[PDB]
Parts: C-alpha cells; sequence; structure tokens
C-alpha cells in the first residue's frame, strides 16, 4: 500500500503570489499521480492527471509536475476562489490512497480577536445544563488558545471549540468555545472567565462574568 | 456534459441498513468503470469501492470489505452502494465518481455533489435555541442546541441581516447529539433598539425556530 504524504498541512500565501504543494510516494508511481481540489462545503474535482495533464476548464494557473516520488502543483497566482484543500492521490497501486491534504488559506497581516463571553441563559439552566461561550472574532492567524477559568480553577475535557472558514472579506478567522457544566455545579461557583492567547495580543485577554 | 447525482443518504443505526444511488448522465455508462468515495467529517478522503464497466469485477477497501456491496443498471444509468454491518465509523459523505475505461490505477472525474450518512444510535430531534445575549461594537448570538442529525441552517432578520455574522460547525456533543452557536456583531447602542432575531430550520425534524435575542 502506497502511502502518500503531502506538506506542509497549511499554506498561507498572499493573494497573487505562488504556492507550492507537496506531494510524495512511499514508492514510484512513474507519472501516476493525480491532484483534486476542494472547496468548504463542495466535491472534490480534478485538477492534474498523469502528474502533468491539466483537467479540461481548470485555469491553466495550475500546472502538476514531478515523477517517481515527488510531485507538485504549483498555482501561478493565487487568485481568490483557488483558497481550498488540495489532495493528491496516486494512480498506480490498487488500493488507492490519498494524501491528507494541504490547505492553501490566504496570508494577511496580524489581527487580534475581540473576546466575548456569553454566560448560560436562565431558560437554559431549567433544564438542568449550562452552556458558557466564548466568542473570538475576526482575526489572524489561525492559531489561538482559549483557557477556561471557574473561580479560577483551569477547566480540561468540559469544553469543544470550533472554527469559521477563512472569510471572504477580511481573511479571518472566528472561534467560538463551548464550556457544559450541570446546573448544580454552575451554581456553585461564582466567577467564569475565558483566557485569550493570540499572537496578536501582547498578553492574555480575560473577559469573565459573575454569575 | 456529464453529471452525477447521488441519493438515498441520511440517518440509520448501527445494525441496520442502507442504499445509496448514483444517477449518471451525459457520457456513455457502460464504458466506465465507476467507483464510490467518502469523507468522514472534517476528515480526508478516503476510497471504498469499484465496479468494472460490465459489473463483472468488484474491489472493496478493507475498511469496507464483506459489509458494503457495489452494483450498477447499466440499463438505467445508475451506481449502487449497498451498505450494511454499519459501524458509527461509515458516518461520512459519499461521492459516486466516474472512472475510465478499465477499473485499475483510475482517477476520479467528475464526482457527484455528495449524500451524508449519518450512523449513529441517536434519534432525530429537533434544536433548542438559547439566546448569547449581549458608543462601540456588541456581540449577540444564538446556542443551537441538542439537534440530531445534521444539518441545520441560521440566518437573521430573515436575511436581512448578514454582515458580522458568523455561523459555527457543530460540534458533536458526548451525548451523540450536535451543537451549534451563530453569533452578530452590531452598534452597541442598538443592542436595546433593534431587533435582532435567528431564524432557525432543522429540516430533519421539520423545527424551524425564530429566536430574539436582547440584552
Amino acid at each position: 500500500e502506497i502511502v502518500m504524504t503531502q506538506s506542509p498541512a497549511t499554506l498561507s500565501v498572499s493573494p497573487g503570489e505562488r504556492a507550492t504543494l507537496s506531494c510524495r510516494a512511499s514508492q514510484s508511481v512513474s507519472s501516476n499521480l493525480a491532484w483534486y481540489q476542494q472547496k468548504p462545503g463542495q466535491a472534490p474535482r480534478l485538477l492534474i492527471y498523469g502528474a502533468s495533464t491539466r483537467a479540461t476548464g481548470i485555469p491553466a494557473r495550475f500546472s502538476g509536475s514531478g515523477s517517481g516520488t515527488e510531485f507538485t502543483l504549483t498555482i501561478s497566482s493565487l487568485q481568490s476562489e483557488d483558497f481550498a484543500v488540495y489532495y493528491c492521490q496516486q494512480c498506480d497501486n490498487w488500493p488507492p490512497t490519498f494524501g491528507q491534504g494541504t490547505k492553501v488559506e490566504i496570508k494577511r497581516t496580524v489581527a487580534a480577536p475581540s473576546v466575548f463571553i456569553f454566560p448560560p441563559s436562565d431558560e437554559q439552566l431549567k433544564s438542568g445544563t449550562a452552556s458558557v461561550v466564548c466568542l473570538l472574532n475576526n482575526f489572524y492567524p489561525r492559531e489561538a488558545k482559549v483557557q477556561w477559568k471557574v473561580d479560577n480553577a483551569l477547566q480540561s475535557g468540559n469544553s469543544q471549540e470550533s472554527v469559521t472558514e477563512q472569510d471572504s472579506k477580511d481573511s479571518t478567522y472566528s472561534l467560538s468555545s463551548t464550556l457544559t457544566l450541570s446546573k448544580a455545579d454552575y451554581e456553585k461557583h461564582k466567577v467564569y472567565a475565558c483566557e485569550v492567547t493570540h499572537q496578536g495580543l501582547s498578553s492574555p485577554v480575560t473577559k469573565s462574568f459573575n454569575r | 456534459e456529464v453529471q452525477l447525482v447521488e441519493s438515498g443518504g441520511g440517518l440509520v443505526q448501527p445494525g441496520g441498513s442502507l442504499r445509496l444511488s448514483c444517477s449518471a448522465s451525459g457520457f456513455t455508462f457502460s464504458n466506465y468503470a465507476m467507483h464510490w468515495v467518502r469523507q468522514a467529517p472534517g476528515k480526508g478522503l478516503e476510497y471504498v469501492s469499484a465496479i468494472s464497466g460490465n459489473g463483472g469485477n468488484t474491489y472493496y477497501a478493507d475498511s469496507v470489505k464483506g459489509r458494503f456491496s457495489i452494483s450498477r443498471d447499466n440499463s438505467k444509468n445508475t451506481l449502487f452502494l449497498q451498505m450494511s454491518s454499519l459501524k458509527t465509523e461509515d458516518t461520512a459523505v459519499y461521492y459516486c465518481v466516474k472512472g475510465q475505461f478499465l477499473e485499475w490505477y483510475n482517477w476520479f472525474d467528475p464526482w457527484g455533489q455528495g449524500t451524508l450518512v449519518t450512523v449513529s444510535s441517536a434519534s432525530t430531534k429537533g434544536p433548542s435555541v438559547f439566546p448569547l445575549a449581549p458608543g462601540g461594537t456588541a456581540a449577540l448570538g444564538c446556542l443551537v442546541k441538542d439537534y440530531f442529525p445534521e444539518p441545520v441552517t441560521v440566518s437573521w432578520n430573515s436575511g436581512a441581516l448578514t454582515s458580522g455574522v458568523h455561523t459555527f460547525p457543530a460540534v458533536l456533543q458526548s451525548s451523540g447529539l450536535y451543537s451549534l452557536s451563530s453569533v452578530v456583531t452590531v452598534p452597541s447602542s442598538s443592542l436595546g433598539t433593534q431587533t435582532y432575531i435567528c431564524n432557525v430550520n432543522h429540516k430533519p425534524s421539520n423545527t424551524k425556530v425564530d429566536k430574539r435575542v436582547e440584552p
């Protein structure tokens, strides 16, 4: 079984600059390599087959190269539509295998998040659960850390988070983290805080409320 | 133009079975090998199965072999995937995919739009919608909690409010139910005077909620 390794995991490129994505096969597959593009919420589409042949309708700025074990997809001048996830796939071995994908995102200047904390509603508390929500709005780059503290106790294992796709207008990310407690637990404590670490912030910012 | 259209996805319990269909048009279907590929939410692409042009040869990835079956009706230009011995890990968008003449060492082109199969013990139900309550800018939102399966749609002010809206990907909770937040930033001076409503539609449960969010 041929193992396909793509690098880097995320490629940050300014609009108009060149993006070069690598795909390595654990054995030689000659020119038997394909590339696919997948935009969020859409199906993949074929870009390149036979390592270097562009599929019909694909813009000329996409070109594939390589042979044997080392392959390259080059996007010569990133247009707005071109920011997406790219997968390689060997077309040589009879268990077809894909790389794990390279995300190509817009590089922009560092932008600190605006941070908001939301207590659980009285309505939700009536049913015995408390959700506390922390919002990190319009930041860049994507790397950020949220820490929940309840009366200064760091919460580990009690939260889930997710992150939006890169914004089409300002190229930023946003993140939402939910801390879940029982009603009985929520009413045992007073200070609820989320602390946010990000490259745009000189020191961590904390937003909090007292129940 | 070649078009591939999948149908049949939805919620099914482990121990159940489900049949996916892919309707093909725009090419001589029986001249081409066909394949299925799937993608778990937030994960990469995983090859599933191959079938030769005349249906005489079939291939299965070890992850589905002995459980799924591939077949084709060349008179109706349809490809099928029969899913049995189901596992929660089979939850994925399933893609119908056109191959070449021989079935081996194909690339895949084009792809259908995909159909989402959710394999879970949880039962269908609509969300509870809770407020995320708020001369500068303020944030407010709705917490769309404890629904199943995906997906849900959220708008603000019946689509009149789009600027500054972020609707987040759902998270799958340990309960087996999904939870999603949708937020919007608005002028602080409007918090008590402008009406902000989140319109939540969960089609799988025929649940619709219009929730006003106030200080």
